């Protein structure tokens, strides 16, 4: 289609409305209620443009550019006097009841309403009467609520209900007394409530964690990074001020995490700002604790390493690719051990084998929203990989989108989309040990142990293609449900199969792979998705190594007299007693970490590593996409005593000092080239982000905005002489505003969104080729592997039916979004949010034990008689005990294990 | 129809003559808010266009400005030829009362332009400054060396990739090796200028007058060759007062750049503020009310009286009479009391704003203005009868460093010298800015030669005219607003900021990120206290200036200096330095 | 509660060593030193050196409407040898830092340094490539003046502060007998001294009045 704006001819996409058709070309129209992902509702009436149907038309009509399709031959005027006066009047009407709260507002300089008040040129107030006020609700530890600043643009209710699926936020009130919130006070229990701080154009829903230690947007030092709290790897923009991480903002990735994060990744950053964190290298002689800087620590570590017969290294799925590779090259290829256990590594290797060898195209997170029928086997997505659950909700609403598009309704008429599709939605079949958070839209939910879920998957795979291995012994009711799932999946056009290593079983992944292979054999565009546990689980599995049991038995047998533990707590993947014995037995433990782990008492040397905010690196998400996360700040700028370096830098300098007795602090590009040289299958991480020599017309990229303040006074308490700003030799960014952050620069890594006249999170519209689509000049991060030409065979080893053995209790994993991450539970803001540790029991088994809810049951696992209060789970199957993974003293390695001595105490 | 509108300027006769001479496909015309015909001309035809403008029936006999520009980051270049760098030549025809801006486009690799020194001899320092700050080479230039930065300097400061702040670079550590290297780099090497040190009979002796000389009015160093007392030639070395104010214009916002514009000429103040804020108001589309124009005219004339008083006192002291400078500084204290009353500061007021002024006039400024207007003329008559009619001062001043109209035109001389040469080109009359048409005041024009005495009494008559303007402003003062009602007026009025929310939003977004001027180009040329000061502002649509070019008259006067003092004595050079009215902050910026 | 500086040319400027020592102050030598300090602080000859705006304000202070001559500090010699005080009044540019270092070396002790203005104190408003961030990067400064420009009576107040600094300092009477190190008193800061009279200020006159 071809449109005419003010006499200028523009080629646009005719399936789009006029608002983002003009926003794609760079034409500024004020707007509040429209969002690129939600749709158009025509509420705020701010997007008015004067439309003409002929080339010679004087009057025209003031039409809504978010509600008028951009067909071929529309002559719209934006800067006309009538349209500008009406837009100014709408801004004025929104400004009649707005409070005088801008200095004391958390979105000052980040406000969409401020940008559209200055954009329309409204600065004179002739309203003289009183302003309406509203009370505020306590929405929990995350969201600060201030309803006086609202403009009734209906974005919060639209996102939270029609997009996030939440049920506790709604619109109440009257004519002008419109309220947006809960029917009472209490925590917003949705797992995607954190995006309300950027969906809301005003300062109603604000980040309370940021509001504790608050600084303005221009005071933030930003960086592009990857969220480390689970395996999805959503792109984030960490921003710091005064040496502590202040706020995690959303970063636009058109393929992964376009406009929405989750609460664990958005509010779980509080572990970085802990004072218990090691900031200097600390060495122990017996009970004496001394502090060294980098050089003497490196020389002493190299001396003790040379005085040992075999140095072993225990990596972690939390650390980056470069740091794990540095440990591997420091300790040797054969002596490198992955920090995960044997079962977790087996499930991870199977998931990687299905991904990069199964011949089935695994889709990205943006591509999930277009799949028709979704089968989730084993994985509790909403509490582990929550963004995949949100994309699953979008793919479910795709059916109503399809019926709406069949009735000649444009895609941006979202109200008509839910109008036509009242309750009809795509099939979703979830399996878990209990009820999930996806049960509101799921076509079926199977509450069963992992053996029965795996057998259900094998039954689906056999009933699709008869060459698949059959399971015998299914009840006819479950057989009818199997037939229903088969009819739903076979009749679809883009089936999706979602599994992962969080189910605690291998046969679940085998069954999901067999279902995907059977769907592929019938001639369908089937996709698969394995959700891993940690952020860099996939990269550690790709690199490989031994299990934690092998490292512990090397330490216990005496063949390893020196162990380097890289960013691992070692109690999350093994028992605490065995780890403590194997570490006290070893005469040298060197823990390189940025967190005060429990094993640092046994550590002979502690090396203060850097977290994601203070280190550069590459992480591989759950779909094989290599992504580079950059440094936000130099920790030594404010606290000059702080010797806190990148873990790969620590290990590479230790390797160099061990070899040639010289200390050589390397660069990130050298380590990246070493990875892509020694490991052929990690060669794609060179293309994840360009090197430190990349310039936009000769200059670097700025980490802080052009109006960064207090350069000559933020360090004046220590010394009045402002030092040289830190130099980033590793990456292409600089710790200064002398850099390029234009929206039209030929780059993919964007630290923050800012345009002249666009200060809100809506400033991301200028950084894309089309608004709501991919990022301009391509999205960052590349896939490590392609789809194979041929796939795997049928996994024949079906499991047996779950028969509850007396005495032994199978442990059913109950993952929580707030508490199952190793680092997110260390945040002090999650302690007021995470639930209490409850052991979950069937009513029948609790009645057999005689225990009621509330009382304490003690259970012993490897000499640890730990007591937990009891919650009753009706959906849990008999013979199991429900345990929360990742909590205090309950490791995720407990999944699938037995539990003897379960008595009331 | 407002004066700030983008005028494409095809109605200029010079565009018609250029179309008829070079054809309809030789140059492009740019529509800007500068009020200037902007002609993009190919590099091969630059010398032909310069000769054509030099040989017009009413020709462009003035090279007002010559400077480069980095266009590598300018996103909004619609209607513009493709260019990585550009060079603009601003030329003035006085008899036409017209001016033109010729821009030549250069790629990043092919950064060489034909020289402009032969057509206009004052292009030497401008081409040196363009080479120093942008790296652009001029073919045929005699001595292409750095003029702002020292010879031991790597990189070009005004390029977009060069960092601006000293905290980004390493801090200044002065070691023995660096001190020795920088002291040897600052040493004058006479073979590099072809000085011909010595003669077959007797040797010439080289003297470094500046920096730190009681007659050198600032950071100015001149290296002067003497045979006995006589001067053979002069090498004026500048760059000892460089502050990088243009790079600061690319570093500060529109509102926060006002103190930096104020410190460009530290005896100018509001006179330095006026072209910048007028160019910003041209960019925004703001028409200021009458009271704002009267207030800014009054402050400009007050600071003009202050600057002329200082200039007269320094000239009298440089001749040798050390007495009247104390009384002149007492009248400066009276002016400082008035300026403290109005703006709140003595000498760097930082008071002018976009679309108005900072505060309103306090209750009682007319009393202090009446006291100053009573105090001034008797003191001026005393200074005249004590020193400016002295025959010793006349002997030291009359006939010393005299030049005609052709030397004042080919060297870019403006202000007192240009009017003393008989060229009646005053900005306050020919191109009246800020409502100068509402004030009646005469223009002093000399007899055709620029002596030191002629310049000094022309500045005395300018002081008397400024006193007349102040009297007219005091007797007739409007009663209106002190800020414009435009939404882009920065900052908004304070009381509406304090008790309205739209005004609070506007003020909040205008002091934090800065006002968002649209992507356009503006120019404002005014008559400063020392000559003609002009601001050329290119906006990329952002909240900062994409390019800030400041043309100052003291630069052209200092470049003229070797052509008007050659063959004279050192005493004549001292009197000439005292009778130019230059400051080195104006020269080096 | 004093400090000692010892100078020796034979790397990084300033070429001196400073330590924290105790005042040694002798029934006639102490009064002799007091008389010498009185004569030194009651006759100061400032150097006629100027860089920028702040020099114009310094010579505004030099005139007959403020009359710094009353303190015996109007002499204003243009030679570094005859001068007794370097007032760095202006911006310390990059190309002039060798010139200022040379002019400080040509000066003779007893010598004192007064930084005038924000450019000389810290680099001021010009955080730019071609300006040394503060003149104290290479020369020791005795008295600091905030301002841009400092008003003339602020320069006079700094001159009196330098006089109080001279009046309580120990210098060698003769260059042949005694120690040649320079003892300068660590006086109480004027911020701490004036905190008593500055916090108690309650009401000022509104800006609309003249
Ligand atoms: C105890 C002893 C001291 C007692 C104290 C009281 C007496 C003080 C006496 C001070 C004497 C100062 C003499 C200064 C002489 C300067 C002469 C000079 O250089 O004149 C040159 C000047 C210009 O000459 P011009 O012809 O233009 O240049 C030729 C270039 N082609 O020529 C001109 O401008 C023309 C006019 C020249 C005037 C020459 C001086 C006249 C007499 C001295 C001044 C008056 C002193 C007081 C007299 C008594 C008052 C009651
Ligand atoms: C004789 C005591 C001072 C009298 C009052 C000031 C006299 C005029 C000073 C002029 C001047 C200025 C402004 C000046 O900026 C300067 O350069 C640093 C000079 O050289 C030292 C000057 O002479
Ligand atoms: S939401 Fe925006 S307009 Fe409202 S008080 Fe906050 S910053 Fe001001
Ligand atoms: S609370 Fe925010 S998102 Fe919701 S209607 Fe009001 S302004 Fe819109
Ligand atoms: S889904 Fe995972 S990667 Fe994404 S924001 Fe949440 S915790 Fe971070
Ligand atoms: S501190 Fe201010 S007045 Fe002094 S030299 Fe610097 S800019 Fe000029
Ligand atoms: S954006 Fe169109 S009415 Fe709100
Ligand atoms: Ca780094």
């Amino acid at each position: 289609a071809t449109i005419h704006v003010d006499g200028k001819e523009y080629e646009v996409n005719g399936a789009d409305n006029l608002l983002e058709a003009c926003l794609s070309l760079g034409l500024d129209i004020p707007y509040f209620c429209w969002h690129p992902a939600l749709g158009s509702v025509g509420a705020c009436r701010q997007c008015a443009v004067k439309q003409y149907q002929n080339a010679e038309d004087t009057r025209g009509r003031l039409v809504m550019s978010c509600m008028t399709p951009a067909s071929d031959g529309t002559f719209i005027s934006i800067d006309d006097e009538e349209a500008k006066q009406f837009r100014e009047s709408v801004v004025e009407w929104l400004m009649t009841n707005h409070p005088h709260d801008c200095p004391v507002c958390e979105e000052g300089g980040n406000c969409h309403l401020q940008d559209m008040t200055v954009m329309t040129g409204h600065s004179f107030r002739r309203y003289r009467f009183t302003k309406r006020t509203h009370r505020n609700q306590d929405l929990g530890p995350f969201i600060s609520h201030e309803m006086n600043r609202c403009i009734a643009c209906y974005r919060c209710v639209r996102y939270y209900k029609d997009y996030a699926g939440g049920t506790d936020l709604g619109v109440y009130g009257a004519h002008d007394n419109v309220y947006f919130g809960r029917p009472e006070d209490g925590t917003l229990e949705s797992e995607f409530s954190g995006n309300l701080v950027e969906i809301c154009p005003t300062g109603v829903f604000t980040d309370k964690t940021h509001s504790e230690r608050y600084n303005r947007k221009w005071d933030m030092q930003f960086a592009p990074s990857i969220c480390q709290q689970c395996s999805i790897g959503c792109n984030i923009s960490p921003g710091e001020r005064y040496g502590e991480l202040r706020r995690i903002e959303n970063r636009y990735n058109g393929t992964v995490n376009h406009y929405f994060l989750c609460d664990r990744g958005r509010f779980g950053y509080g572990y970085v700002n802990l004072k218990d964190r090691p900031r200097q290298p600390v060495q122990r002689r017996g009970d004496d604790f001394i502090t060294l800087n980098a050089e003497q620590a490196m020389q002493g570590a190299a001396d003790i390493l040379r005085q040992s017969k075999k140095v072993i290294g225990i990596g972690s799925p939390r650390a980056s690719v470069e740091s794990n590779f540095a440990l591997r090259e420091l300790v040797g290829e054969e002596n490198f051990y992955t920090g995960i256990a044997h079962g977790e590594q087996e499930r991870l290797q199977l998931a990687l084998k299905v991904l990069r060898e199964g011949g089935i195209y695994t889709p990205a997170l943006r591509e999930i929203e277009s799949y028709d029928a979704v089968l989730v086997l084993g994985e509790d997505v909403t509490q582990t990989g929550a963004r995949v659950a949100l994309a699953v909700r979008q793919a479910v609403k795709g059916k109503a989108r399809e019926m709406a598009a069949a009735q000649k309704v444009a895609d941006w008429q979202i109200a008509a989309i839910l109008n036509i599709g009242q309750r009809a939605k795509h099939p979703l079949f979830v399996t878990n040990v209990d009820d999930t958070r996806l049960d509101d839209i799921a076509a079926w939910t199977y509450r069963a142990p992992v053996e029965d879920q795996a057998r259900l998957g094998f039954a689906i795979a056999h009933a699709l293609d008869n060459s698949a291995p059959a399971v015998d012994g299914i009840e006819p009711e479950l057989q009818s449900k199997i037939d229903v799932i088969v009819q739903a999946l076979a009749g679809a056009k883009k089936p999706l199969i979602i599994s992962g290593t969080n189910a605690g079983s291998l046969e679940v992944i085998q069954a999901a792979a067999n279902v995907a292979k059977a769907l592929k054999g019938r001639g369908a565009d089937v996709g698969i998705t394995m959700i891993a546990r940690s952020v860099n689980s996939m990269g550690l599995g790709i690199m490989g190594g031994g299990s934690l049991e092998e490292a512990l038995t090397e330490l216990e047998t005496g063949r390893a007299d020196a162990v380097v533990v890289l960013e691992n707590d070692l109690h999350r993947h093994a028992s605490a007693t065995r780890v403590n014995a194997a570490l006290a037995k070893a005469p040298l433990v060197m823990v390189v970490d940025h967190q005060r782990t429990a094993i640092m008492e046994n550590a002979h040397l502690v090396l203060s590593a850097a977290s994601f905010a203070e280190s550069d690196g590459t992480v591989i998400n759950n779909e094989g996409r290599a992504q580079r996360f950059f440094q936000v700040y130099d920790p030594a700028y404010y606290d000059s005593k702080t010797v806190m370096l990148e873990s790969w830098r620590w290990l590479h300098s230790l390797h160099s000092t061990l070899l040639s007795r010289e200390v050589d602090w390397t660069q990130l590009d050298h380590v990246i080239d070493a990875v892509v040289a020694k490991i052929p299958e990690l060669a794609g991480i060179k293309d994840a982000a360009p090197d430190a020599t990349f310039r936009i017309r000769g200059q670097k990229l700025a980490r802080e905005p052009h109006r960064y303040s207090g350069r000559t006074a933020m360090r004046a308490n220590i010394s009045v002489h402002e030092p040289r700003q830190p130099q980033d030799i590793d990456t292409m960014f600089t710790f200064s505003m002398e850099g390029n952050n234009q929206p039209t620069a030929h780059r993919s890594q964007v630290p923050f969104a800012w345009a002249p006249g666009w200060n809100s999170p809506q400033a991301w519209n200028k950084f894309q080729d089309e608004v709501g689509g991919k990022l301009r000049f391509g999205d960052p991060g590349v896939r490590l592997f392609e789809t194979s030409e041929n796939g795997l065979d049928y996994f024949t080893s079906v499991p047996a039916r779950f028969q509850p053995q007396d005495g032994k209790w199978r442990i059913a994993p109950y993952y929580h979004l707030f508490g199952s991450d190793e680092l997110s539970q260390r945040a002090p803001v999650f302690q007021s949010r995470m639930p209490q540790p409850y052991i979950k029991l069937n009513p029948a088994d609790a009645a057999k034990l005689g225990v009621n809810a509330g009382t304490r049951v003690s259970f012993s696992y490897d000499g640890n008689t730990v007591t937990l209060p009891v919650e009753i789970a009706e959906g849990l199957t008999a013979g199991q005990v429900g345990l929360p993974m990742g909590m205090s003293g309950i490791a995720p390695v407990l999944a699938g294990a037995h539990l003897e001595d379960l008595k009331e105490a | 129809e407002p004066a700030w509108q983008t005028r494409d300027h095809l109605d200029d006769p010079v565009i018609g003559e250029l179309r008829n001479r070079f054809g309809p496909d030789a140059f492009t015309v740019q529509a800007t808010r500068t009020g200037v015909p902007v002609v993009w001309i190919k590099r091969e035809q630059l010398l032909e266009v310069g000769d054509f403008l030099k040989k017009l029936p009413k020709p462009y006999v003035m090279l007002f400005d010559l400077h480069g520009m980095d266009e590598r980051l300018r996103t909004h270049r619609e209607g513009l030829p493709a260019a990585d760098f550009s060079v603009f030549y601003h030329l003035i025809s006085i008899d036409r009362n017209r001016d033109i801006m010729l821009k030549v486009a250069l790629a990043e690799n092919d950064l060489h332009v034909p020289t402009f020194t032969k057509l206009f001899p004052n292009a030497n320092w401008y081409e040196r400054e363009t080479w120093d700050l942008f790296g652009i080479t001029f073919d045929g230039h005699p001595n292409l060396r750095r003029i702002m930065m020292p010879q031991t300097w790597k990189g070009h400061p005004l390029r977009k990739d060069y960092p601006a702040r000293a905290t980004e670079f390493s801090p200044f550590e002065l070691t023995k090796a660096k001190q020795d290297l920088e002291m040897e780099a600052l040493t004058f090497k006479p073979e590099e200028w072809g000085m011909k040190r010595g003669t077959e009979n007797e040797d010439f002796m080289f003297l470094n007058l500046g920096p730190n000389h009681p007659s050198a009015h600032g950071a100015f160093r001149i290296v002067l060759q003497l045979d006995g007392e006589e001067i053979v030639d002069c090498v004026p070395d500048i760059g000892y007062h460089h502050r990088g104010a243009e790079k600061m214009g690319e570093r500060q916002s529109w509102h926060s750049y006002i103190p930096y514009t104020d410190r460009i000429e530290y005896l100018g103040g509001c006179v330095n503020e006026m072209p910048y804020v007028l160019a910003v108001e041209k960019l925004a589309g703001i028409t200021v009310p009458d009271r704002v124009n009267v207030i800014r005219v009054m402050l400009s004339e007050l600071f003009r009286i202050n600057s002329h008083l200082l200039y007269i006192s320094t000239f009298i002291q440089d001749v040798g009479a050390m007495t009247p400078v104390f009384f002149a500084f007492t009248d400066r204290q009276k002016i400082y009391d008035l300026v403290e009353a109005i703006t709140g500061f003595r000498m760097h007021p930082a008071w002018f704003r976009i679309g108005g002024v900072a505060h309103d006039l306090p209750r009682g400024w007319d009393r202090l203005l009446r006291e100053f207007l009573d105090w001034m003329p008797k003191r001026l008559a005393s200074y005249e009868k004590a020193a400016l009619q002295n025959t010793i001062l006349k002997g030291r001043s009359q006939g010393v460093a005299a030049y005609g109209a052709k030397e004042a035109l080919e060297w870019g001389t403006t202000g007192a010298g240009l009017r003393a040469t008989g060229i009646d080109f005053d900005v306050r009359k020919a191109r009246p800015y800020s409502g100068y048409e509402n004030f009646d005041f005469e223009i002093p024009v000399g007899g055709g030669v620029s002596d030191c005495y002629t310049r000094v009494m022309l500045k005395v008559e300018e002081l008397r005219q400024s006193l007349r303007i102040l009297e007219q402003c005091l007797n007739n003062m409007p009663e209106g607003p002190f800020k414009a009602d435009h939404p882009l007026t920065t900052p908004p009025p304070k009381e509406r900021t304090l008790q309205h929310i739209e005004t609070l939003i506007t003020h909040f977004l205008q002091v934090s990120w800065g006002p968002v001027m649209p992507a356009n180009e503006s120019f404002q040329m005014i008559e400063a206290t020392k000559g003609i000061n002009s601001y050329y502002l290119t906006s990329d649509g952002s909240t900062m200036s994409y390019r800030t070019r400041i043309r100052t008259p003291s630069y052209a006067h200092l470049q003229q200096i070797p052509a008007a003092i050659r063959g004279s004595l050192v005493s004549d050079l001292i009197v000439y330095l005292g009778s130019i009215d230059f400051v080195m902050s104006d020269v080096d910026r | 509660d004093y400090t000692l500086t010892r100078i020796d040319p034979n790397d990084r400027y300033p070429l001196q060593k400073q330590e924290i020592v105790t005042d040694p102050l002798n029934v006639f030598m102490g009064k002799l030193n007091d008389m010498v300090n009185w004569g030194r602080k009651n006759s100061i000859w400032p150097y006629n050196f100027g860089l920028s705006c702040c020099y114009v304000e310094m010579v505004t202070s030099f005139t007959a409407v403020h009359d710094v001559a009353r303190f015996g500090a109007e002499v204003l010699r243009a030679s570094p040898r005859q001068a007794d005080l370097m007032v760095v009044a202006g911006t310390c540019f990059t190309k002039m830092a060798p010139v200022i270092q040379r002019l400080y070396d040509q000066m003779l002790e007893p010598k004192w340094v007064i930084s005038m203005g924000a450019c000389a104190n810290s680099g001021g408003m010009y955080d730019i490539y071609s300006v040394v961030q503060g003149v104290d990067k290479f020369i020791p400064v005795d008295v600091y003046i905030p301002g841009c420009p400092p008003r003339p009576e602020a320069y006079m107040q700094a001159l009196m502060l330098l006089q109080e600094s001279i009046g309580k300092e120990r210098r060698p009477l003769s260059w042949v007998v005694g120690d040649q190190g320079v003892y300068r008193a660590n006086m109480q800061s004027e911020r701490e001294r004036k905190r008593g009279e500055r916090i108690a200020v309650t009401n000022l006159r509104t800006p609309d009045e003249i």
